[PDB]
RNA sequence: GGAGCCAGCGAGUCUAACCUUGGCCGAGAGGUCUUGGUAAAAACUCCGUCGGGG
């Protein structure tokens, strides 16, 4: 009776931290500057399951999307994947010449 | 001449035309048969008149129905009130006064709103 | 008179929209099947 | 130092005109 | 060479003139002898450059138009590998004018890059697109022929559509330039960037179009210079005119 | 002459389509076919007119 | 023509109640012809015709 | 994000912005082209997706 296993918590990638538990698409999000078209199309394009978690991508494939995310334009990629005085000065004219205003009416 | 009948119905403000002629046993609304209407909800409500009377009656004849104006619970209420005008009004035409006073009797009793509408003028004391 | 003779003794527009005809674009097959 | 010289045309231009 | 040292003063006094750097274009403006035949329309006719490309559609965001129902046209372009990450957005014009109004117009402006449409319905896209978009000439829609498939007189027209077609003529029509028909005697042409090409690929530039302007063939696009061409002044949109070839 | 040979040729198409239309229009028993083509004509019954 | 609509008089009967028709949108059709007898040539004359 | 579908008053040869970039034309008056930036049916139904604030 025995079966063995092929799961790593919050990352610390580029300056910020991101969660652990939920799908890649999540994870690039979290990741701090891009978005969900950009996540889901550089996943395809490293071939990585779009399900998995984020506890799943162990390190040859998130070094792999490291290296993408750190030189896109390597990779086929388009650019929507990156991503008093006066007031004083009119104050006191309008306030200054009213004034004359009302005096000489 | 071809044994034809014409009818009105009228919720707040819609209207649905309702021709009824001796066919072949079909329903029309709108250049749309009758298991296409929208709201998918109240399809069943326009759907009464025929299942509280039964089904034969409308397996011999010919309706025609087209709405305007209104909106949609307004125009649903409207479709079924015509049907059901439409349908006693061939009856009492073309077919014998006993089968139109049963028809009559079984709409009001259920619902009135059928047979005549209530176009709602205020009550100022 | 030949084109006559012979006859005697025997591309992209629209039908109803001319402005394409110019407004398009004359591709190319390198443009095509090149992967840039 | 010919953007200079070119405008000084246009203006000299229109006064003279 | 005195056009180059005249390019070397354009682009120098860009670098100082505050004003200057926060326009980013050259436009070649031409005064010819005589005025030109075709109405003022608004359907930007293309000019081939024969060495020197200038964008990339995998550089630019892309806005796509369709007929009315969309459907196959979104799936298919979006699921089928030659342009799945070409296009920014792709809208029908029934489903724009229900969606957008007034700044959510200027917005739209203000966030996309290049439009296409359909030419099936251009002749209709301005009054829907406004004229915030049709001020002046830069943002100007093109036209593309999407199934590559003809229609005739008394038939039905089939519809279909290929990424294939599609994106090699977004990369025509990406890699070179544009202008518009006029009456008057004086017209404009964008051309080039000021710092994703130099002063060669500017001179070659201006040769290539000069020439494919004065060529008798080729006519609905290429045959647009009647009479002699007088001068040509390089200028930005802030700039000022600096004059070449003036016989 | 060779404007003529063409116009006769049109001239006699029209008058070919009008002619079966005038026939059309008498007795006998008629039935449509569609040539699988996409032609639309007709074929009469075998049946000898009095 | 506002105060003629305010007193319509819903019961009149104008005999030519018998040869008008009308639209459902409740406009008043009119022919292109005018007459009374070219509604519609029945077979012969358009026997002649052809 | 799609897709489905519904109203009613209204019609005076009458209904409409700004500054800016320059070419050419004319004695002008100005005319025409060119060019950049700022002010101005819906709820309904159904399907598909997601689950503190600058």
């Amino acid at each position: 009776s025995l079966v063995v296993q092929e799961f790593q918590h919050i990352l610390r990638l580029l300056n910020t931290n991101v969660d652990g538990n939920i799908k890649i698409v999540y994870a690039l999000t979290t990741i701090k500057g891009v978005g969900r078209r950009y996540s889901n199309l550089v996943c395809k394009k490293a071939d990585v399951d779009l399900h998995k978690r984020a506890g799943e991508l162990t390190q040859e494939e998130l070094e792999r999307i490291v290296q993408i995310m750190q030189n896109p334009t390597h990779y086929k990629i388009p650019a929507w994947f990156l991503n008093h005085t006066l007031a004083n000065n009119v104050e006191s004219k309008l306030r200054d010449d009213l004034e004359r205003l009302k005096k000489i009416r | 001449a071809v044994p034809s009948v014409q009818t009105f119905g009228k919720k707040k403000s819609a209207t649905a035309v309702a021709h009824v002629k001796a066919g072949k046993g079909l329903i029309k609304v709108n250049g749309s048969p009758i298991t296409l209407v929208e709201p998918e909800i109240l399809r069943f409500k326009v759907y009464e008149p025929l299942l509280l009377v039964g089904l034969d009656k409308f397996s011999n004849i010919d309706i025609r129905v087209r709405v305007t104006g209104g909106g949609h619970v307004s125009q649903v209420y409207a479709i079924r009130q015509a049907i059901a005008k439409g349908l006693v009004a061939y009856h009492q035409k073309y077919v014998d006064e006993q089968s139109k006073n049963e028809l009559k009797k079984a709409f009001t009793s259920y619902d009135r709103t059928l047979l005549i509408a209530d176009s709602r003028r205020p009550e100022p004391k | 008179l030949e084109d006559i003779q012979q006859s005697i003794l025997k591309f992209v527009k629209d039908h109803r929209y001319p402005g394409l005809t110019p407004g398009l674009a004359p591709v190319g097959l390198s443009d095509e099947e090149d992967s840039s | 130092d010919y953007y200079q010289q070119v405008q000084r045309g246009k203006q000299d231009k229109k006064i003279s005109r | 060479g005195l056009a180059e040292k005249a390019l070397k003063a354009l682009i120098l006094q860009c670098e100082e003139n505050p004003s200057l750097k926060n326009d980013k274009d050259i436009h070649i403006i031409i005064n010819t002898g005589k005025k030109m035949g075709i109405n003022r329309d608004n359907i930007p006719r293309i000019i081939p450059l024969t060495k020197y490309k200038l964008f990339k559609p995998r550089d630019l965001n892309i806005l796509l138009i369709t007929k009315d129902p969309s459907a196959l046209y979104r799936e298919t372009l979006t699921k089928d590998e030659h342009t799945s990450e070409l296009f920014k957005e792709i809208i029908s014009v029934k489903n724009l004018r229900r969606r957008f109004k007034g700044s959510k117009l200027t917005q739209l402006y203000k966030d996309f890059d290049l439009v296409v449409a359909d030419y099936r319905v251009h002749h209709l896209l301005p009054e829907v697109l406004g004229s915030r978009f049709y001020h002046g000439s830069k943002k100007l829609p093109y036209m593309i022929r999407m199934s590559k498939e003809v229609k005739l007189k008394r038939q039905q027209m089939v519809e279909k559509c290929d990424p294939i077609y599609v994106r090699a003529q977004l990369r025509s029509i990406c890699k070179n330039t544009s202008y518009i028909p006029n009456n008057d005697n004086c017209l404009s042409v964008r051309v080039g960037y000021i710092q994703k090409h130099s002063i060669p690929e500017i001179l070659q530039n201006i040769q290539d179009t000069i020439n494919f302007l004065t060529d008798k063939s080729k006519r609905p696009q290429g045959g647009v210079i009647k009479g002699g061409i007088i001068s040509i002044f390089v200028k930005t949109s802030n700039s000022t005119s600096l004059p070449i070839y003036q016989f | 002459v060779k404007q003529h040979l063409q116009r006769e040729t049109q001239l006699k198409q029209v008058q070919q389509r009008m002619d079966a239309q005038r026939e059309l229009l008498k007795k006998g028993s008629k039935k449509k076919i569609v040539d699988s083509s996409g032609k639309i004509s007709f074929k009469w019954k075998k049946q000898r007119k009095r | 023509l506002r105060e003629k609509a305010k007193e319509r008089n819903p019961d009149e009967y104008y005999h030519a109640m018998h040869s008008r028709k009308t639209d459902a949108k409740g406009l008043l059709i009119s022919s292109r012809h005018g007459d009374e007898e070219d509604e519609s040539l029945s077979m012969d004359q358009v026997k002649l015709l052809k």
